[PDB]
């Protein structure tokens, strides 16, 4: 499931900007 | 008639904000006034701390950057900007500046503490928010945008991570480190990847409408548990958001799918919020139909979840973070870059 995927994928945490 | 009576608002509004946007506030409050007690959130440049003011008992929470580091990352600008932009606006769903100030060593900005957390945690706890609860909160990212963009300020960093929650259940937006004031078209390359419009990643210089697409992604999230376009790396993500390919899940509504469909919109002249009708395309749309504007802009409607916590100072909402000693140096660094903060 898609649910399974993302909670699997390394970014289920905080997630930072990018900048230039 | 409604529709007169919010432009009559903003007008009021934008008078404000430019008085405080032309004759910014300084320097209006010490380190050594506030106790540190733990902090809430880090960033690039520093972190956001809980403080006690020692004289009034309040608490607040304390943004702390660190002055060289801004300048090594040549972020001068957009931090510039934050404080600028912050001590200006006034609406409900922003998190109030109440002071800021400067040392020889970082800069401060002292904000109304925010005890409910991050959306992002209960989000992530919970898994996913039912269509009336995300609707709830989408709302007032609608009002707080349209706020935002009469004053020609796009945000551009709309993620669960900066939508905190008050002890009513009501959002108060955070982080306005990329939140510019701009009359026309402009070219950063910033925000966060999975929440970045189309014509960010693909250098096209771009306007407010990147704040749109974003509340697509937001709602997206809020109500699927997982946003649109997620991967490991973020080169995988930005191939996903410029193909203009989106899976909704089964349980979506139908007018939920409808409003993605032209929220996330690669189309920037059909977009919603990018036409003729502006904000009104979305207000309007079938989605938001049970949604009385006025009662959330006032607050009279129920929240569908209130945090929980044992009166002030209580950070149980928050996760824990390693603390570092705060250190003042004996002389001052990049007095110049920082001299209108
Ligand atoms: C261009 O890059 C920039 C621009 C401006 C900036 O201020 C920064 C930062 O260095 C920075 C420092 C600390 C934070 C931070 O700690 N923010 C926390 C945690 C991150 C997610 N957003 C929520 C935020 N929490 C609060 O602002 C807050 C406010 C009121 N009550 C509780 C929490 C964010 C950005 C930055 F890195």
């Amino acid at each position: 499931t898609t649910y399974a995927d993302f909670i699997a994928s390394g970014r289920t945490g905080r997630r930072n900007a990018i900048h230039d | 008639s409604e529709q007169e009576s919010v432009k009559e608002f903003l007008a009021k509004a934008k008078e404000d904000f430019l008085k405080k946007w032309e004759n910014p506030a300084q320097n209006t409050a010490h380190l050594d006034q506030f106790e540190r007690i733990k902090t809430l959130g880090t960033g690039s440049f520093g972190r956001v701390m809980l403080v006690k003011h020692m004289e009034t008992g309040n608490h607040y929470a304390m943004k702390i950057l660190d002055k060289q580091k801004v300048v090594k990352l040549k972020q001068i600008e957009h931090t510039l900007n934050e404080k600028r932009i912050l001590q200006a606006v006034n609406f409900p769903f922003l998190v109030k500046l109440e002071f800021s100030f400067k040392d020889n060593s970082n800069l401060y900005m002292v904000m109304e503490y925010v005890p409910g957390g991050e959306m992002f945690s209960h989000l992530r706890r919970i898994g996913r928010f039912s269509e009336p609860h995300a609707r709830f909160y989408a709302a007032q990212i609608v009002l707080t945008f349209e706020y935002l963009h009469s004053l020609d300020l796009i945000y551009r960093d709309l993620k669960p991570e900066n939508l905190l929650i008050d002890q009513q259940g009501y959002i108060q937006v955070t982080d306005f480190g990329f939140a510019k004031r701009v009359k026309g078209r402009t070219w950063t390359l910033c925000g966060t990847p999975e929440y970045l419009a189309p014509e960010i990643i693909l250098s096209k210089g771009y306007n407010k409408a990147v704040d749109w697409w974003a509340l697509g992604v937001l709602i997206y999230e809020m109500a699927a548990g997982y946003p649109p376009f997620f991967a490991d790396q973020p080169i995988q993500i930005y191939e996903k958001i410029v193909s203009g390919k989106v899976r909704f899940p089964s349980h979506f509504s139908s007018d939920l799918k409808d409003l993605l469909r032209n929220l996330l919109q690669v189309d920037l002249t059909k977009r919603f919020g990018n036409l003729k009708n502006g904000v009104n395309d979305i207000k309007n749309h079938k989605w938001f139909a049970t949604t009385d504007w006025i009662a959330i802009y006032q607050r009279k409607v129920e929240a569908p979840f209130i945090p929980k916590f044992k009166g002030p100072g209580d950070t149980s909402n928050f996760d824990d973070y390693e603390e570092e000693e705060i250190r003042v140096s004996i002389n001052e660094k990049c007095g110049k870059e920082f001299s209108e903060f």
